[PDB]
């Protein structure tokens, strides 16, 4: 996250850190949201890599103990069956993760709140990005979560052809764009929160961002939209 | 893709 300040440790318990193995140690790579004390949401190209992944709940900082981590291996991951790789614009940047264990709530680790199906947010809706991301584009990775204030940008201003043009689709949200605050690498697979009726929900998956930067004036950062997939959510859980 |  560009331009972002260090979230509160119980402001977003549904955050979860991706990491997978690199020698003997593990390293971030991606985020997630909690969804049942068994699936993460997280991104598809985020699990494109034929790597070993573990999630981790109740984390802030990921160079120390906190205290409050839990550790869980990656049992079962099930991408979009629509997903390209090739196609990131396509959409479809989705993928759940069935853990090995089911993990413990508490302060630092909730389920997270998914907008009812079909829901899109009014333009300028107010959300917060939060990750572990890049904290400058070609920086590195924050040590402690962070987030950032990013208003949507509603599709007929994101499509339009100064910001995203045909690469944003109706199953994205846009967010941001203002050339100081932005999603990075790192941060895709985690959540965009977004208040609605006095609650946050979890209303985008981060997908991408500009190819010439992350904080890139009208380009916006680029979310999966959730509410565009609840009856793909509930058919995977129910499925497997 | 944002994605580390
Ligand atoms: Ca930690």
């Amino acid at each position: 996250v560009v331009g972002g300040t260090e979230a509160q440790r119980n402001s977003w318990p549904s955050q979860i850190s991706l990491q997978y193995r690199s020698g003997s140690s593990w390293a971030h790579t991606c985020g997630g949201t909690l969804i049942r004390q068994n699936w993460v949401m997280t991104a598809a190209h985020c699990v494109d890599r034929e790597l070993t992944f573990r999630v981790v709940v109740g984390e802030h900082n990921l160079n120390q103990n906190n205290g409050t981590e839990q550790y869980v291996g990656v049992q079962k991951i099930v991408v979009h069956p629509y997903w390209n790789t090739d196609d990131v614009a396509a959409g479809y940047d989705i993928a759940l993760l069935r853990l090995a264990q089911s993990v413990t709530l508490n302060s630092y680790v909730q389920l997270g709140v998914l907008p009812r199906a079909g829901t899109i947010l009014a333009n300028n809706s107010p959300c917060y990005i939060t990750g572990w991301g890049l904290t400058r584009t070609n920086g590195q990775l924050a040590q402690t979560l962070q987030q950032a204030y990013l208003p949507t940008v509603d599709y007929a201003i994101c499509s339009s052809s100064s910001y995203w043009g045909s690469t944003v689709k109706n199953s994205m949200v846009c967010a941001g764009g203002d050339g100081v605050r932005s999603g990075c690498q790192g941060d895709s697979g985690g959540p965009l929160h977004c208040l609605v009726n006095g609650q946050y929900a979890v209303h985008g998956v981060t997908s991408f961002v500009s190819r010439l930067g992350c904080n890139v004036t009208r380009k916006p950062t680029v979310f999966t939209r959730v509410s565009a997939y609840i009856s793909w959510i509930n058919n995977v859980i129910a499925s497997n | 893709p944002i994605d580390f």
